[PDB]
Formats: C-alpha cells, structure tokens, sequence
DNA sequence: CCCCAGGGACTTGAAGTAATAAGGACGGAGGGCCTCTTTCAACATCGATGCACGGTGGTTAGCCTTGGATTGCCCTCTACCGTGGCCTAAGCGTACTTAGAAGCCCGAGTGACGACTTCACACGGTAGGTGGGCGCGCGAACTGG
DNA sequence: CCAGTTCGCGCGCCCACCTACCGTGTGAAGTCGTCACTCGGGCTTCTAAGTACGCTTAGGCCACGGTAGAGGGCAATCCAAGGCTAACCACCGTGCATCGATGTTGAAAGAGGCCCTCCGTCCTTATTACTTCAAGTCCCTGGGG
C-alpha cells in the first residue's frame, strides 16, 4: 500500500515545493520519509483514542497529536 | 512541437503553486493509513474527516521538506534534488 | 448538544472591516482554531507569569506582560494599546 | 432592577467578555481572574482577528472573489512579515503555498 | 526563606545505583531543573488529556497516556511498568 | 495513633509522594487529583532520574572520577538515543559537546 | 562593545563546532547573528523583570526567557 | 619547525571539544549584555549569575549553529565554512 | 529576431449549492447581595551589585610567508525530460449493513475538606576527601629526507 | 621507513576548600473523620463508517530518443592558517557605598458563591447569489529556422 504514493504524486508535491528537476532516487527516499512521519502522528492519535475509551480516531485527536509534535493544524475544529 | 527539457517543469510549479487541492490520491492514502494503524491497534476505525486531517498535515510537511531540500541542492550549485539533499534537510531540522 | 464557537463574533468583526465580504464554512473553522490557538498561548503564558510571582489572580497586567512576550514587534504595541483603551473605558462603565 | 448591560457592551467590544471570563475560570489557567483580565484579553483577540481578516479580505478583492476560503487566509499570513513571524509553525488546511520560485531555476 | 528541592531524593537514588559516586552542587542543580522539567511536561500534558476528555479529575489513566505520549520508545514502556507497579503496591498498602 | 508512614514508603519510592501531591493540587493542572496520580507520577519521575544517573555514573567511572559533573551528564544524555530525543532541545550548562569530527575533514 | 567578541573567541566557538577551516567573512556574520540572538533573550528576560516591578535581572528571569523560545537551560534553577 | 596548515586546527578541535570552560571573554561579553539591555530600560542591573546564564546559552547556541553550518559546507564539497553556509543553516532552522 | 503554435487567462451562459437571512428556545450571561481574603502600600533589614585600583601576566592584534583550497574552464556521458502508447483503477453513484458515538439514568466509590497531630525536611555547623595547581617525565603522531 | 620533535598526557606532590555527615526546630505531610459528588456501568438510539458493486473517464505505468545538467580532471590564483612580535586589558584580589532584593504587617480593594432574572446565542428552516463548469475567444510565451 505504501506504493500507492505513486511516482507522479511525489513529483506533483515536489513541484509545489518549487523543485524543477527530480533525481530518480528521490522517490524511494520520500516514501521512507513519509513512513516515519505518518507513524509518529498516527501513534499519538491512536494513543489519544485509547485514553478516550473510544474505538474511532477523530479529527480532534489528530489535531491534538499534531500540536504536541509542533505541527499545529488549523481547520478541523481547533 | 517539442518543449525543451525544463520548460514544462516551470509551468507545473506555477500551476500547482496556484492550486490548493490535495495532490496525493485519496484511496491510496486511506489504504496507507489503515496498514500503519494496524500495528498499534487492530480493527481501528477512522472518521473520514480524520483521514483528511492527516493528509493535510502530511502534504504540508512534505511540501515543507521539498522546499528546504531544494535550497540545499541549489546551495551545492545543482538544480537536481538527490537523496543526499533530503538527508541534509532532515538532519538540520533535527529529525 | 450545543457546541460553543466564535462564529457569530467573527462574522460581526468581518462586517465592520469589510462590509461586503463573507466567509466560507471552512474559513470559519480556521478562525475558530486560530482564536482558540492564540487564546491558549495568552492564557497559558499568563499562568506561568502569574505562577512565577506567587500570585493566584491573573490580572490585565499579566495579560499585558504575556502579550509583550508573544506578539512580535509592532503587533504587540498596537495590541497593548487596544486592550488598555478598552479596559479604561470598561472601568468607567 | 436595572436593564442588564453586558460587559462586552460596556467595553465597546464584539467578542464575548463573559464567555472569555468563564473560559478563563474553567480553562485551568489560574485560581482567580481579575475583572480587567477578560476585557483586555477579549479586545486583543478581537484586534488580531480584525488584523488577519482585514488583510485576508484585501487579498480576496485582488482575486475578484467575494467569499473568503482557506486560500486567502494563507496568503494573508505568509505575505505579512509581522503575522508570518507569529504564525511560523502553523499549517493552514487547504491553504497551498506562496508563489515562490528560486531565481536560479528561471530561464 | 526555605527553598524546596529534590536534592535529598536525587542523592538517595544515586547512592543506590553508585554507592561510591558523589555529585557536585552544580550537577545537583542540573537534576533539580531536570525533575521539574519532566514534571511540568507530564503535568502539563496530563492537564490537556483531562481537559480533552472533559474530566475534572486527573487519575492513573491520564498519567499513563501522558507518559506513553511524551516518553520516546522503550523509555515509556519501562516507565509505565514502574508507575503501574508503584501504584499497585500503594493500593495494597 | 500509629507512627506516621510516608506515602512514598508505602509505595516503595524515594521521591516524595506527599510533596508531588501538593504540587499537583496547587499547580493549576486540574480541579481534582486522583489518589494514584501523585504516586504514579512520582514513580515515573524517579525511574527516569535513576536512568540518567546510572548512565552518568558509568561515564564518571570511565574518567576515573568519583563525582558526576555536568560534563559527564552531557556524555550520558547525548550517547543515548532515547534520552537524547527526550532532552533534545535542552542545553546543559558547562556541558560542552560530544567529541565529533566530520570524516571528510580528517587528514 | 560587539568588537569584544574577538576573532580568536569566534574561532574557538567554531572549533567546538567541528569546523576545520574558516573563511574570513565569518567573523562579521557571527557578530550579527549573536546580536540578534542576544536581543531576543534579553528582551524577554527584561520584560519578565519589569512585570515583577524589580530593578535587577535575576538568573530565573533569563532561564524563563530561554524556555519559551525552546532553549531550555539546565543548571541555573530551571 | 612549521606544521602544515590544518594540523594544529585539528588539534584544537580535539582539545576544545573535550574541555568545558567558557570561550568568550567574560568582561567584554558583560559589557555587550549591558549595552544591548541598555536600550530597553535604563538603570538595569544584572545578577552575576544572570550574565553567566546568557553567556552559556549564547556559546552553546553558537556552537550548535557551527556544527550544522559545517554539514552544509561539506554538502558543497568544501571544507571552509562561509557566510552563505550560516545563512542556509539558519534558514533551514526556521530563524 | 520570425513563423507557427500550444497553453493558460479571460469572458459569458447555465446549473446549484453553500452562504446566509430569518424564526423559536434554553441555558448561560448579568444584576444583585453578603462575604473571605489577596494584595497595595508602609515600613524595615541586610546582601550583594555597582564601582574602583593596582598590578600581572595571558592573551590578543597585527604582519609575513606561505602552500593548499577555491573555482572557473573544459569535456563528457549518462541520468532525467517529454511525448507517445496503453492499460488499471480512483472518483463517484447508488445502495445497504451495522458498530459504536453519543446520549440519559444511577449510585457508590471517590476525593475535597476540616481538626488535629508529629517527624521529614531544610538551615546552621563541623571535619575530612577529591580534585585542581605545580611539576615532571613517558606515549607516539607527525613531518622533513 | 630514518630520524628528531612537538605535542599530548598520565602520574604524582601537595594543599585546600567542596562536600558528607551531624544538630536543631517546625510546618506541612499523615491520619481520622465527614460529606459532596464523578464517572464507571446499564441501557438505548441514530449516525456515518464500512462495505459492495457497478461504471467512465482520467491518470498512472511502460517504452523510447534524446539533451543538458552532473560530474571528473586540470590549472591558476588567491587567501586563511602557522609562526613571530609588541602590546592591551581580563582578571585576582581587595576594598568600600549603597541600591534595592527581600521580608513583614494592616486593612481594604478586590473577587468570589450564591441567587433570581432576561436575552444572546444556537438549532432549525428556506432562499438566494456567488460560485462553478463548460465553451468559446483571446493573449502570449515558446522553440525550431
């Protein structure tokens, strides 16, 4: 499923970042980087979920998880 | 008519920097979330808005990284970002 | 279940500075998060300031001091002025 | 009795003074909250929202649009030196980025 | 004026793990800052958890989740074990 | 009555449970504090202190020293990934840095 | 007064940073960076002092200024 | 006897990386502290330990910056740090 | 620079749907009262911050010779670009199934609280241990030949 | 390597003063006891989260020839480091004068807990106009000649 972040998708993200040319090895590095980031955020969001005695991760939980990692998110209710 | 290598690249920057839609396919991202979440707790559900919140953060984070990676590449008098450039960006940020 | 927000107040202020400009539901969500976000910093910072001085009451002084620490440059100057003007009028009802 | 006059109206503010006061008492910030603290705090939030909103509405007019969407807010925050510094570490959902291309990549 | 500190407790812990090793007054100060720092983080994070879950009581659950959130990797695992063991013994006097 | 037995001893801890409880109740963290919270919190704090000290005492021993100084603490903290991550953005006074020379600069 | 940060002192700091060779333009750059850094910390520490109606900046005031800027300092009472 | 350029430099790194004393002259640094603080409020006094705290943070902070600057420098296949490297490092740190 | 052209910006003309204006409700502000106490201000007390002076070297400021670092030219080649072909499934419609999110009710297990008490802790005090200045000879990495 | 040396540095020789152990009072931590009340548990219902399963473009995956950016080699030129000197002032140590950190205490300015009253703000609805997509036109920058 990690391959679902397709090569064209990674290219499009880089273009938004102002990247003009992309080396052929970048795609594998980005996938690895994304894996690390996602694990951290999801870990915290799931941790909050267990504390709330809930079985469904809510957007607010993610927002809280993002705040503690210094990646405050605006737009999902706080 | 054939555009010279690089001409189309500048056009994509302008188009995607002008647009705001999410650029990673939704379903692939959703499948990714569920596989990762499986390792922490089984049969974990996610509100549709929860997945959206993750994607917004993830894209913004990656955009931020590619921007910094580019500066590193430019710094070495290159225009191509390479794995060594990403590593440097991450190292400086403390990751 | 009724859930409090700053929506009504955000809309009033918008109509004062831009009478003909609206706001999308998404943008409203951003504004609520922003107001709460700044609110936490101000309220949270005032607490440490209050705590450092062994005081149990947070007064306008702490808010003023907390504001100076957080707001950068000219933002602080104008924010402090506005609060003082408002509070002055308030004490005279 | 006399007609009830809200603390918000006495101070000439649009933000809810009473709610902020209750929110401070129930926000676990201090044991007591002075009568001047909520008024001052409410005015500051109002001023800042006005500032951000004022700059964002102007950006909207430049784009010939009449309704604010996340895009306009991102422009206002990143295009303003003072507000950008305050909101350095914030991610605006559906905001996109500022048009910025490194000079070395241009033809 | 008496100024509270964790010095005695820091010394006790050191004497268990290194009976023949001392610590300078400067190093002792470091530990005090450390203890307070970790305390604040846990206590501050614990407050958010309670507030997010609309509970006015801070209990074992909040600290347990707080530790799981703040402490990285195996530090949390072992710390959570220690805390659980201590509370269990305490509840049985 | 019976001899006063500290809550720390009842829990088998060296850190002051009584003191931690007072700090929680008066630290503006929550309205109420559960009976296990100060105990639980104190136990975690004690364990973490032990961890650093254990690694620091080892570093001290390697230098033929009998007193831990800030230098030894820096060595212990930066050489442990988990402790380093936890205390990443912390500066130890009189700590210096880890001996580290980039490979490309060596002769 | 900024000239008191002499060339050898700036060099020694760089040596601790693992720098092997240093360009002649670093000294002026470093002074500017330090000044900015110092202004922020002192600004906050002085601000704390004025709130307490005190006339002497204490060690605690400096540590707090550092904490809120993500530069927690150990060894001086917090 | 003349050591070739670089031999003594590496010797200094090892010596200074093992030691912990403060490297900025104390009096000149204090005057700077007082000079900068002078602009915000007059007749400002400073506890002696306060000045030490500022000095420790500044030296520690600056050393940290030089390490990241070096990584940027190496990235450009150079061994000499230059102002553009500091600028890059600082930009990436977010300052 | 020109000709030919390939893409995006601009400008109506139809849909449509989210903004939003308008009405009913309740619980959350607001006025008002009596009440507990936090804190301004007064005055008091002494530590420690500022200032000064005389040395006393250690450490800087500046210069000279230098050879190794920088960098610009050059070739070169091979690692991505852009276009095309071609197939897969993501986006969405529509619908169904149902797990648990969320809520209402309840009590008893829980913590706030007060009164009282006592010994764990911190401040003053004492006396040795650890380690730094002084001083030296041993370990060996480096560099001109 | 040969050969010489500078640096690094470990090992003492004291002294000394930084810290471990000791003596004392107390205030806050411990215990008993009362009582208010929070949230874990039982039960219920509706949402939307998952699921299925079809369609239809639309975009991803592969191939392919090429081209320009990345990269290695070379040389000149140039500029920070090693070594030398003269000299500056950072710091030790002492000493004093005096501000303000710091503490205490009175009482009143202030904020609370509770209570009755009112209306501001939120849920709900219906209606737009501003947005949105489609097409058609026009500007304009781009690349081989």
């Amino acid at each position: 499923n990690i391959q679902g972040i397709t090569k064209p998708a990674i290219r499009r993200l880089a273009r938004r970042g102002g990247v003009k040319r992309i080396s052929g090895l970048i795609y594998e590095e980005t996938r690895g980087v994304l894996k690390v980031f996602l694990e951290n955020v999801i870990r915290d969001a799931v941790t909050y979920t267990e504390h709330a005695k809930r079985k469904t991760v809510t957007a607010m939980d993610v927002v809280y998880a993002l705040k503690r990692q210094g990646r405050t998110l605006y737009g999902f209710g706080g | 008519h054939r555009y010279r290598p690089g001409t189309v690249a500048l056009r994509e920057i302008r188009r995607y920097q002008k647009s705001t839609e999410l650029l990673i396919r939704k379903l692939p991202f959703q499948r990714l979330v569920r596989e990762i979440a499986q390792d922490f707790k089984t049969d974990l559900r996610f509100q549709s808005s929860a997945v959206m919140a993750l994607q917004e953060a993830c894209e913004a984070y990656l955009v931020g990284l590619f921007e910094d990676t580019n500066l590193c590449a430019i710094h070495a008098k290159r225009v191509t970002i390479m794995p060594k450039d990403i590593q440097l960006a991450r190292r400086i940020r403390g990751e | 279940s009724r859930k409090e927000s700053y929506s009504i107040y955000v809309y009033k202020v918008l109509k004062q500075v831009h009478p003909d400009t609206g706001i999308s539901s998404k943008a409203m969500g951003i504004m609520n998060s922003f107001v709460n976000d700044i609110f936490e910093r101000i309220a949270g910072e005032a607490s440490r300031l209050a705590h450092y001085n062994k005081r149990s009451t947070i007064t306008s002084r702490e808010i003023q001091t907390a504001v100076r620490l957080l707001l950068p440059g000219e933002l602080a100057k104008h924010a402090v002025s506005e609060g003082t003007k408002a509070v002055t009028k308030y004490t005279s009802a | 009795r006399a007609k009830a006059k809200t603390r918000s109206s006495r101070a000439g503010l649009q933000f809810p003074v009473g709610r902020v006061h209750r929110l401070l008492r129930k926000g676990n910030y201090s044991e007591r909250v002075g009568a001047g603290a909520p008024v001052y705090l409410a005015a500051v939030l109002e001023y800042l929202t006005a500032e951000i909103l004022e700059l964002a509405g102007n950006a909207a007019r430049d784009n010939k649009k009449t309704r604010i969407i996340p895009r306009h807010l991102q422009l206002a925050i990143r295009n303003d030196e003072e507000l950008n510094k305050l909101l350095g570490r914030v991610t605006i959902a559906q905001g996109g980025v500022l048009p910025n291309i490194q000079a070395v990549l241009l033809p």
